[PDB]
């Protein structure tokens, strides 16, 4: 909704200010990266101007028992499909 | 996705509009608002639709109610005359419909039916913004009082040589008529099933 | 026993409200804006609209009567003499200045500039209601502010006439004809009223005039530096503005309905089930209007009491000399 | 119980004031009647 | 250097997505995210 | 029809309409509704 | 006149329906069964109670105003009649 | 005494039903489903 010069108060899911968020650092040198919880949602942030991670897994058990969303970003015509995927460790 | 209904030609500047089922009445003019691509409707402080995006063209049009204002009628005593005046308060004479039915623009509104004069008199009918009307119906600026000057000096004094004993009246109310209202007999017409529900409201 | 050998002529300010902003609310445009069957359903509630109209008209007439009784107390408009000399006392700070477009004193100019009115009720050319407001939003929903009867120029002229009568007649202009009298003689009579001999004045008129000028200067400096001088009026203005904002915001409430917009309910539901939804909004808006009218009546009664007190203080201190302690300011008035 | 007088409230402003005050005799004064509103002339229908 | 923010919500089986890129020099300031995708997956 | 009228439906717009489809038992029709409880409304399909 | 008009308005408010099918109580009691008559009886009672509360509020405000006026009148009596008050413009215009 | 009586009346007004089945909110919430309990909760809130 378009609003201008008006103080609007709303009650919904937001991120509390001055909150302690976890900053992860994934490195590959060439098990250890468990699935992070999704309690009532999550806030993702990134500042990488390259082919670094641009996708997120969504599920509850991730063993082809229930549905699971798979969002993968790429150059053009990204694929978003929810299915019983057998995710790796 | 919408329902089957043929669209009409867009007319700007007082017609009824229908933007995706949102019916209303008001004029449509250009706007400089920076509406976002995912934003379709507008909303002001009073939670009323002030701007809307057209389904066909991506332009934004403002929604403003048509011309309106209060209608104050000035009328003398019925046994005196029947001619009356009309005062469109808050509306200029260049702007002034719902009602089926000598023009002077005042600071409080356009007054039609009263001739404005230059000579001031005592205020009879309060019109607004220091203007008062009196009976034909004429408009005039109310006079604050008789202009008088005091001959002040360093060695001038005025002492009265006589006096006039006068009596002034003053009416002040002391009481009014008492009133006793029976809730049961007033709200309920001597009905028992009505009193059974009235007693559920507490000790009002 | 302690007897003072000197004295200080001090000046104390006192702010008292006389009136407030008028308000005229149309029930039809507020509750049933651009709707037909809504008005048909509202007409079944009786003459509550007529009650609200009578209440607002009575409030306006009462405010006008209070203003007339407070300011318009004399029958003649007395002008100031051209020779601005009163035995050394300088009244240029309280006399109106003809150089300004409005005949107001430098003190009245600051008093009017420190208070910012939300809406005076002037003419709107409809060009400011569109494009790049709270006043327009309130007006579009029936909240109309009416200007007072006596304008600022008439109030300034009344104040100047009262000041001229006080400085040129003492207290005789209020009880009868304005009898001319020198200002030092008026001060001598004032000192004799409180039990002070006139020889003190006849010997220290220069010191008294200097103290009066210094007090006027300090009062002007305090009015120019301290913005909380007109707080008693600023609070009333802010209360009226907040009441108008709350009354125009209450239209956003649903009162248990599916939506606050009448057109949405009329287009989404059929009349058999839309009447029971519009009835909730009508009842909620009627209750809000009744609460607003009750609050406005309470504020009008308070303003009437304050205006009666202010008129009494005027008639006692300005048009005469009152011996009541702590009435015309602290100290021997 | 017979009709002896009638007033057309939409004829003249004096008749509107009489209908608002619910009386045939209106004394000297100013009365605020019903507000005027510009009626719509056309209907605009906008759909994709 | 550009900062890419993302917000994922799962309310009544309706998946919400909010994202908006803001160039940076987590710095101080405010930057509102825009809703982009809203798909009803209806999964836990 | 919750919030909308069955007859006054062809004169409105919608953002995205999703037509669900599922076959339940005859005695379970009273459970597919907002605020209702039961086996279906708690384990198979629930309305907000 | 204000008291009489308030009384007339309070006795006229009974003509209102407040959304009901009729303002007459017996008509609703004899035309609808209690399963569907209470929904209108409650609306009628609520409307009449709101009218009564509005009338009581107006009467309380008028009574407060009349109390202030009566206190002022008693003060003026005790000052001007039972004595001599030197207050200007209190016991009428002029030297009382 | 007037202040105390006003407080007692305001705390006693909670005992009223205002046309509802009971003056207790938990009883209405446990006996009826929200689709048919909101119509009574609204009456209770309006009365209070």
């Amino acid at each position: 909704v378009f609003r201008s010069s008006v103080l609007h108060s709303t009650q919904d899911l937001f991120l509390p200010f001055f909150s302690n968020v976890t900053w992860f650092h994934a490195i590959h040198v060439s098990f250890d990266n468990p699935a992070l919880p999704f309690n009532d949602g999550v806030y993702f942030a990134s500042t990488e101007k390259s082919n670094i991670i641009r996708g997120w897994i969504f599920g509850t058990t991730l063993d082809s028992k229930t549905q699971s969303l798979l969002i993968v970003n790429n150059a053009t015509n990204v694929v978003i499909k929810v299915c019983e995927f057998q995710f790796c460790n | 996705v919408c329902g089957p209904k043929k669209s009409t030609n867009l007319v700007k500047n007082c017609v009824n509009f229908n933007f995706n089922g949102l019916t209303g009445t008001g004029v449509l003019t250009e706007s400089n608002k920076k509406f976002l691509p995912f934003q379709q409707f507008g909303r002001d402080i009073a939670d009323t639709t002030d701007a809307v995006r057209d389904p066909q063209t991506l332009e934004i049009l403002d929604i403003t109610p048509c011309s309106f204002g209060g209608v104050s009628v000035i009328t003398p005593g019925t046994n005196t005359s029947n001619q009356v005046a009309v005062l469109y308060q808050g509306v200029n004479c260049t702007e002034v419909l719902t009602p089926t039915w000598n023009v002077f623009q005042t600071r409080a509104g356009c007054l039609i039916g009263a001739e404005y004069v230059n000579n001031s008199y005592e205020c009879d009918i309060p019109i607004g913004a220091g203007i008062c009307a009196s009976y034909s119906i004429i408009a005039y600026t109310m006079s604050l009082g008789a202009e008088n000057s005091v001959a002040y000096s360093n060695n001038s004094i005025a002492i009265p040589t006589n006096f006039t004993i006068s009596v002034t009246t003053e009416i002040l109310p002391v009481s009014m008529t008492k009133t006793s209202v029976d809730c049961t007999m007033y709200i309920c017409g001597d009905s028992t099933e009505c009193s059974n529900l009235l007693l559920q409201y507490g000790s009002f | 026993i302690a007897i003072p050998t000197n004295f200080t002529i001090s000046v104390t300010t006192e702010i008292l409200p006389v009136s407030m902003t008028k308000t005229s609310v149309d029930c039809t445009m507020y509750i049933c804006g651009d709707s037909t069957e809504c008005s048909n359903l509202l007409l079944q509630y009786g003459s509550f609209c007529t009650q609200l109209k009578r209440a607002l008209t009575g409030i306006a007439v009462e405010q006008d009567k209070n203003t007339q009784e407070v300011f318009a107390q004399v029958k003649q408009i007395y002008k100031t003499p051209p020779i601005k000399y009163f035995g050394g006392f300088n009244f240029s700070q309280i006399l109106p200045d003809p150089s300004k477009p409005s005949k107001r004193s430098p003190i009245e100019d600051l008093l009017f500039n420190k208070v910012t009115l939300a809406d005076a009720g002037f003419i709107k050319q409809y060009g400011d209601c569109l494009g790049d407001d709270l006043i327009c939003a309130q007006k579009f929903n029936g909240l109309t502010v009416l200007p007072p009867l006596l304008t600022d120029e008439m109030i300034a002229q009344y104040t100047s006439a009262l000041l001229a009568g006080t400085i040129t007649s003492g207290w005789t202009f209020g009880a009868g004809p304005a009898l001319q009298i020198p200002f030092p003689m008026q001060m001598a009579y004032r000192f004799n009223g409180i039990g002070v001999t006139q020889n003190v004045l006849y010997e220290n008129q220069k010191l008294i005039a200097n103290q009066f000028n210094s007090a006027i200067g300090k009062i002007q400096d305090s009015l120019s530096s301290t913005p909380s001088a007109l707080g008693k009026l600023q609070d009333v203005v802010n209360h009226n503005a907040q009441a108008l904002n709350t009354l125009v915001k209450q239209l956003s409430s649903k009162f248990g309905a599916i939506s606050s917009v009448l057109n949405d309910i009329l287009s989404r539901l059929d009349p058999p089930e839309a009447e029971v939804q519009i009835d909730r909004l009508i009842t909620g808006r009627l209750q809000s209007l009744q609460t607003y009218v009750t609050q406005q009546l309470i504020r009008a009664a308070e303003i009437r009491a304050s205006a009666n007190l202010a008129a009494t203080k005027m008639s006692e201190c300005v048009l005469g000399q009152s011996k009541r302690v702590d009435f015309c300011g602290k100290g021997y008035h | 119980g017979t009709i002896t007088d009638a007033v057309d409230c939409a004829l003249d402003p004096l008749s509107e004031t009489k209908c608002t005050l619910k009386s045939f005799t209106v004394e000297k004064g100013i009365y605020q009647t019903s507000n005027f509103r510009v009626q719509p002339t056309e209907s605009i229908v906008r759909f994709p | 250097k550009n900062l890419r923010e993302f917000v994922f919500k799962n309310i009544d089986g309706y998946f919400k997505i909010y994202s908006k890129h803001t160039p940076i020099n987590l710095p101080q300031g405010f930057s509102a995210l825009e809703p982009l995708v809203d798909l009803p997956i209806g999964i836990n | 029809c919750y919030g909308v009228s069955p007859t006054k439906l062809n004169d409105l717009c919608f953002t995205n309409v999703y037509a669900d489809s599922f076959v339940i038992r005859g005695n379970e029709v009273s459970q597919i509704a907002p605020g209702q409880t039961g086996n279906i409304a708690d384990y198979n399909y629930k309305l907000p």
